[PDB]
């Protein structure tokens, strides 16, 4: 067996790289350390991390959301440390019942869920501007922010947009480990087998395609690491034999291939289709279609 | 909006699913054209441009401007001609299309097949600050943090014959990664061996890609402390071509 | 009213006319489909009642 | 029709079987011995699916379904009209998958690249064999494998999953889902990051990989690197499929009750099981 | 004001044709709405 | 290869050529036994491995109505 | 309105003809399918009732 | 302007035959609608 | 009929015989497996 | 009140007009749908009652 | 009228004939499919009732 | 740039003449096919 | 300032056309609300 | 109070205006939507009770 | 009409006859399978009824 | 109580102001929403009880 | 002193027009609240 | 003219054989359809 | 039929024979399997009933 | 840590307290009005 | 280039003769097989 | 952490204050709005 | 003359003659195997 | 001194916090 280039044979480290000073206020970066255990598969350097106000706002409101759920668990546990650890996966911060609609429910009957959801909404949005701003100050494109927006689309549909259109917060996702799994299963049951939602099927094709594509692309690059294929940016500007052998493997296998830059357009679009189509399918569930299996039978692709 | 049909059974979910197919059909067209910026137009075995070019058209040119102000345009004739090999030592094994081309001579030295190298720009790869991306360890201040240090280890070739010793390591400064091992052969010349085609044992470095007799013909670097993108392509292609052309 | 021609000095006519055409067609389909939803303005439904077609 | 650089790579050799007998290209496609057997198996499997549609009486592609033999049939080779056609298509599918992987090995050898792609694809073949061969045989019958229909094999997933209550509580299922979600997340970020550097803001030169490391260290405080992300993306996809195959391998063979009841070993530990309050009292 | 590169005279003929085309679109739209008003008014 | 040797057509008896054809065909038959044995090993091995299971493995409800 | 011929100086004729052809075909299919979905204007069902084709 | 590279006279030649085809297409379309209006009017 | 020897001028005998062995062995397996679907000829 | 023209010295006209256009269109669609969702101001159902359309 | 031949000065005959052939075949299959889906115009269903073949 | 395909005006007239012959033959068979179906099972 | 590359004279001329178009948009919108106010007042 | 113009020496005017623009719009929508929620202040369901439109 | 031979000046014969061969076979199989799907025109089913093959 | 001005030599003014803005707006919304929830201090509910508007 | 590349003079112009726009925004808001208070007081 | 490299004479020789094979293929297909029409008509 | 030998001047015999061989074996297997799927033409079950072996 | 000299920070604190005091005054005036309208004590 | 394969007319003529002999033998056996099946178990 | 410890400690003060204030509202005994409603007859 | 495989026409004849001798032996054995099955358990 | 500033400001916050706790007691006490 030859070297499969899954782990580095030798680790070499010098002074930690503090980053590029394009427009970043470099005094807002932490120190940088070196962690050897991470250097076998990737970089050994940990940090420096930029802390501006977007990240600080996101961190404090994310912590507040995390602790708001946590304190509710202590209330559910009777403030008993043993009961808290026994039932940690069974605790749930449920949304208000359906009788309150979109109003502000009492604290004990879903009001905390509304407080926690508000903190989460702030934290996610404060993190999105961090994703946008970090790319802007380095002179890079905003592809990460747009890809993140696709994940936010599904997340906002689940927690905000669909409860608004359904007319009550009760349909929102509970904040718990097993409970939000039970919510997922119950969502499929009371909408008639979410398998027959076409956009759920499209979402799964994208999710399966994402793992197929990353296995294809990850293995393709490792195959051509003999010729510096992992230096994709330099291969885009100056095409080498790594880019050609990678293109010719897939042309001779599938009949068509990508380029170094273009394979990452397949990668980003396959991945954002997971949550773009997923958000649409959840929005249609209940609001437009209440029984996907019956809807299927009407439209073919389900036996009568 | 449940049970509201524009016509027949075509409700809002039907409109969304059909709208998606139109978007997906266009997205595939967009993705396919964006992947036709390299290797086009197609050619025949005789070298002439091909009659068939496929249902998708070649996209409009786009410009990548490098840190040195090069303004690479893809797709473009000049970019394709820059990376085009000339005077290839290949002959057609049959008049029919779709058949392999037989190397006429030594494929390792002529750079054909798995030993093919691309005419990349004859300049070192450069990081953001302008310095050489790949430099020898002696040129920098780095230490072997973990793993097996290969300095001084014998180099055993594929034919189980010792060809030299490792005298230096060439590291990727921005990525903190070892790319090449500089081997000093018995003749005194120094060659670069890509780390991706070596195996560092507890007491030696083994190179199974090529045999002992092929170590003296590994392509050289003009500058002792500078490796060039073109030289990296030649060295990598030469060693990787060994798996097919070393002994048989 | 005598300087509106300078919009093309800001936006590419190729970019505008493609986006505008997609807009006008999507809007036209939206309005036609809204009418088809409402049985009072579904002209196929109205014609069926007026001319005594079957509409099984 | 060749790419502008493809000619210097079209050289003889790299075949495993047949030498130069099949060492040629048909258009873009490389044909080998395994190119020939892939075409045979793929075409036979496709034509037998159409023949199964003809026996089924429907020509709607979304309603076509080839079902395995009944559970009472055991491991016997079934009659072609009684689920034996599914068995033939399963052999054709496996023949097509395995010869496709072996064809990629020949292409890997001709191009002088690593064999990561055929090995990564073998994991996908393994998960398929778990669902149609290994698990149904461990359960004693071909009738537990999934059918060959676009929407009927989703009914198999639903019926198989609800046999053990909510299948979400399968611990290997949780690990497989987490890796599948992580793989899609890392694929989005890898595609976005490379396109961010290759397509910078207007008026900026193309970004270096130093920018890519700087961006994610600024954002997350860590960066796997260009080599690390491709290693990690490959490993995430392979582990996601592997631990998914484990979740099915233990469901109905080692575990038989509801998966939600399994998690009560943590609750029933005899030092906090009797304490009142909480969810489990 | 040269984001596109038109010479301030191509724009005048670019806009002259566009408004001529826009005028034709509005006239048909108004005639269509007048027909629907007579057929069945929505007011 | 080891089992796919070429033959000396100009210097070789008919019996040597006849044996060489059989060796070539036997090697091909051996290659064809690789997927047959692997498939047979999968089916019988998995079935054999299932015969040492907690015995509720062979009475699971059918996933088909 | 005599100057409409200058559209071809802005948009490539080959891309316009293909895009227009795809649009016109999909629009025609959409309208035919709308008529087929409504039994009153489904010309196959109308002929079935007129000629007693059973169906 | 002149993004496509055609001269002004080539545009006139191309538009002259485009409108002839468009005139032919609409002429058939109007006759098609007139036939349908007689056979099964929708107004 | 007597001119079929020219098939070896088209296909290399060294390579064809290996392919024949794969085909002939798998055909014998295919027929034996087909017999099992019928208990009357189910030898085992 | 005549210094408003300085906004273009800090805001890209190409980005403002696109943002304004999407904002103005989405705002109009929201208001039209809101009126459409209220039966009192839904102009299609109001016309149905006034003119006695079937509205099946 | 007699100037349509200039279409070939714009579109590659190889590309047009292939796309036209694919379109014509797929369109023909679509129309044959619609007729087969309609039991009144399904000529196999019509024949088996006229000649009394199987009707099962 | 109105010579995208590189054909001459003479070649286009020759190519179009053959194409219209094929188009006419295709329509003529289609008209005969519809006339036959209209007799067999009219849809109007 | 000058974050966009426009000049003092370029920006002022751009703003004049923007306000003229904005005035037309307001004028139609005001007329539309007057028509709705007459037909179906919301106050 | 005569030295509040120094804010633009600290904050980026481009970011402040965008942040202020979204904040003013989101706040205004939120207040308008709360008013619509309350039947006492829903101006649409005040006219329908005053002039008399649907009452349903 | 008599100039249809010029299609070979536009279409590569090797490309066409591969496409034509795949088309004719897949069409021929499809039509046979459609007939086999319908019991009225399934010639095997017709034979069992005629000869009492059971 | 007059040396507090030194704190601006340490913290960045941009991040302190943005932190002030988010904290103040969040607190203001929180206090208003608590009042809206309580019918005793819901100024709309008080107004409709005082003025007799809809009460629904 | 400029944290964002604005001169002191530029900050004078920017703040002056900003307060001009803010003054108009409050003035319309004050009138709007006055009208609603007269139309339907919330106190 | 000759996108495939064939000459006018070669294309005629190609087409003569292709039409010879096509006519034979159609002739058998007509006989097969006639046989099925006699055995089990579909009209 | 006297000029059919020109086929081999267009298609190389090596690829045609390989394609022809796979097609014939594929077609033969498909037809044999179709008959085996039909119990009335399954020669193994027909032989079982004629002689009497298991009948199961 | 900020990069502002003492003189430049003198007015920075003065303007902030100038704006903070105005904010407090409006809040105080609002609470006085609410006490008159709907007292909570 | 009507000699895509590189064969001459003489080589193609003798290759076609051998191919047509193999086809003829193949068709002859298939006809005999169909005659045997038709007698044993007719499908018409 | 001269400029960083202050932010974190302020959050701890803010989180605790917003927590306990709302808890007192949950308990009707410590709800000041409730007692004001009873006194003035709101 | 054609020799896609580098065998002379003489060498192809010798190899084919040996191959056909083995092919005849292989079929004869297979016929004997079928006669054993036909005697023991006929399939017609 | 940085710490000298913090202690004086922090003590004033605690001073009013104590004064507010006793303000609750005189209005509504719990102990
Ligand atoms: C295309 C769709 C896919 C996708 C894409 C995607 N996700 C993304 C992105 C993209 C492109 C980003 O750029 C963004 C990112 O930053 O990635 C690194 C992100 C992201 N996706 C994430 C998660 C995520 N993505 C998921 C899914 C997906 N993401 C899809 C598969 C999921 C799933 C499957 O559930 C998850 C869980 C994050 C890693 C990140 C966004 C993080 C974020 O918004 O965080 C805000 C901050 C917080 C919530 C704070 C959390 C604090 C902790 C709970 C600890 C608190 C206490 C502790 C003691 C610390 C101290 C606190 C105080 C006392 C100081
Ligand atoms: C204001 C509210 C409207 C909602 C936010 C819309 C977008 C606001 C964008 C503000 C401008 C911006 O993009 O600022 C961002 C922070 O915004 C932030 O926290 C925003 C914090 C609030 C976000 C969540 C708001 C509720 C949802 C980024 O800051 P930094 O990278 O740390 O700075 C580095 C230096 O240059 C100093 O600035
Ligand atoms: C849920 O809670 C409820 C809603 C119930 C109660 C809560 C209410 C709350 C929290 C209310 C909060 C309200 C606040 C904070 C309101 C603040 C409003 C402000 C500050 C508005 C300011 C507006 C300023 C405007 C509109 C300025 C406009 C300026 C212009 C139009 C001029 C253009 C600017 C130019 C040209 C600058 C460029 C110049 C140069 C030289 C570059
Ligand atoms: C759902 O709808 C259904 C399917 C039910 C109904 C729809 C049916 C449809 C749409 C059917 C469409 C049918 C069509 C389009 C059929 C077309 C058939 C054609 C064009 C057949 C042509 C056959 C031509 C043949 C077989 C030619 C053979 C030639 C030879 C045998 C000679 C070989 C010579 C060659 C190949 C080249 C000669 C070379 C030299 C150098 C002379």
């Amino acid at each position: 067996a030859e070297y499969q280039n899954f782990f580095n044979q030798v680790q070499v480290a010098g002074a930690p790289e503090m980053g590029l000073k394009e427009d970043v206020d470099t005094y807002e970066r932490t120190p940088a350390g070196m962690l050897s255990i991470l250097g076998w598969m990737g970089n050994a350097q940990i940090g420096p991390i930029y802390l501006g106000i977007a990240g600080t706002v996101s961190l404090v409101f994310g912590a507040a959301w995390f602790f708001t759920i946590g304190v509710w668990y202590w209330y559910q546990a009777g403030f008993d440390p043993f009961i808290f650890m026994r039932d940690l996966f069974f605790f749930s911060l449920e949304p208000p019942p359906a009788e309150y609609g979109l109003a502000l429910a009492p604290l004990k009957q879903g009001g905390v869920w509304q407080i926690a959801s508000l903190f989460m909404a702030i934290s996610v949005i404060a993190w999105w501007v961090r994703v946008y701003t970090r790319a802007d100050q380095l002179g890079m494109g905003k592809h990460m922010a747009w890809a993140f927006l696709s994940a936010i689309w599904l997340w906002s549909v689940l927690g905000f947009w669909r409860p608004i259109l359904m007319g009550s917060w009760s349909v929102g996702v509970p904040y718990g480990i097993f409970s939000h799994l039970d919510w997922t299963n119950q969502f499929s049951l009371d909408h008639g087998n979410l398998f027959y939602n076409p956009f759920h099927g499209l979402s799964i094709a994208a999710l399966y395609g994402s793992a197929l594509l990353f296995a294809m692309h990850g293995a393709t690059i490792l195959a051509v690491t003999r010729f510096g294929g992992e230096r994709e940016l330099e291969q885009i500007a100056d095409r080498g034999t790594a880019s050609e052998r990678a293109a010719l493997f897939w042309r001779w296998t599938m009949g068509f291939n990508a380029t170094m830059e273009g394979i990452h357009r397949w990668a980003i679009w396959m991945a954002v289709m997971v949550t773009l189509t997923g958000g649409i399918g959840i929005l249609l569930s209940g609001t437009v279609v209440d029984n996907w299996y019956v809807w299927a039978q009407v439209h073919g692709y389900a036996p009568v | 909006m449940v049970g509201v049909n524009f016509f027949g059974d075509f409700d809002l979910a039907s409109l969304a699913i059909w709208s998606f197919w139109a978007f997906l059909a266009y997205l595939i067209y967009y993705l396919q054209t964006e992947n036709m910026r390299e290797g086009y137009p197609l050619e025949n075995d005789d070298g002439l441009p091909s009659a068939n070019q496929g249902p998708f058209p070649v996209p409009s040119p786009k410009t990548f401007e490098l840190a040195d102000g090069r303004k690479i345009v893809v797709p473009s004739v000049e970019n394709e001609e820059a990376h085009r090999r000339t005077d290839l030592a290949l002959e057609r094994t049959s008049v029919n299309e779709g058949y392999p081309f037989r190397p006429t001579g030594n494929p390792m030295l002529d750079g054909v097949g798995p030993a093919s190298w691309v005419p990349r720009r004859d300049e070192p790869e450069v990081d953001a600050h302008g310095h050489n991306k790949i430099q020898p360890m002696r040129k920098t201040e780095m230490t072997v943090s973990a793993g097996r240090d290969p300095r001084g280890m014998p180099v055993q070739a594929g034919d189980t014959e010792v060809v030299g010793k490792i005298v230096d390591m060439w590291v990727d400064i921005p990525e903190q990664l070892v790319r090449y091992l500089e081997v000093e052969l018995n003749s005194g010349k120094k060659k670069l061996l890509p780390m991706t085609m070596l195996k560092i044992w507890s007491d030696r470095v083994r190179v199974n890609a090529i045999t002992s007799d092929l170590f003296d013909t590994i392509p050289d670097i003009k500058s002792p402390d500078v490796v060039t993108k073109l030289e990296e392509d030649k060295i990598s292609a030469y060693v990787a071509g060994g798996y097919m052309y070393a002994k048989g | 009213m005598s300087k509106f021609y300078k919009i093309w000095l800001v936006f590419d006519p190729r970019r505008v006319f493609v986006a505008q055409g997609v807009f006008l067609f999507l809007l036209a389909v939206l309005i036609h489909l809204i009418l088809l939803s409402t049985p009072a303005f579904n002209w196929l439904t109205v014609a069926t009642a007026k001319h005594g077609y079957v509409a099984a | 029709a060749l790419l502008s650089f493809e000619r210097k790579y079209r050289v003889p050799g790299g075949t495993l079987i047949g030498g130069s007998l099949f060492d040629f290209w048909v258009g873009p496609f490389y044909v080998g011995f395994f190119g020939v057997t892939t075409i045979f198996f793929a075409t036979l499997g496709f034509l037998l699916i159409l023949w199964g549609a003809a026996m089924q009486g429907t020509w709607n592609p979304q309603l076509i379904s080839i079902f395995p033999p009944p559970v009472e049939n055991g491991l016997n080779v079934a009659a072609l009209d009684k689920g034996g056609l599914w068995q033939v298509i399963t052999v054709c599918a496996t023949g097509a998958f395995c010869s496709w992987a072996l064809r990629e090995v020949e292409i890997c050898r001709k191009l002088g690249i690593g064999f990561h792609i055929p090995v990564a694809f073998s994991m996908a073949i393994f998960a398929y064999l778990v669902l149609v061969v290994i698990r149904p045989m461990m359960m004693g019958s071909w009738g537990y494998a999934f059918p060959y229909g676009i929407w009927t094999h989703l009914d198999w997933v639903s019926n198989t999953g609800y046999t053990y209550g909510n299948f979400h509580y399968n611990p290997f299922h949780m690990l497989g889902i987490s890796l599948f979600f992580t793989t899609a997340w890392a694929l989005a970020m890898h595609g976005a990051l490379v396109l961010s550097a290759a397509n910078p803001v207007k008026g900026k030169t193309m970004r270096t990989p130093d920018h890519e490391d700087t961006y994610f260290r600024d954002l997350m405080g860590y960066s796997v690197g260009t080599l690390g992300i491709h290693r990690l993306g490959l490993l995430l996809a392979l582990n996601a499929v592997f631990w998914s195959a484990m979740c099915m391998l233990v469901s109905g063979t080692i575990y038989f009750d509801l998966w939600s009841d399994w998690w009560y070993w943590w609750v029933n530990m005899p030092f906090w099981v009797d304490m009142a309050g909480g969810i489990n009292g | 004001l040269s984001f596109t590169g038109l010479t301030d005279e191509q724009a005048q003929e670019l806009h002259a044709v566009y408004m001529s085309g826009l005028s034709a679109f509005i006239a048909v739209a108004v005639l269509a709405h007048l027909a629907v008003m007579i057929w069945r008014p929505w007011f | 290869s080891m089992f796919d040797k070429p033959f000396d057509y100009e210097n070789g008896s008919k019996f040597a050529m006849g044996i060489w054809i059989g060796r070539q065909m036997a090697y091909g038959a051996f290659l064809g036994s690789i997927p047959f044995l692997f498939g047979l090993g999968l089916v019988l091995g998995s079935y054999g491995l299932g015969l040492m299971l907690p015995e509720r493995a062979h009475q699971a409800p059918s996933p088909y109505t």
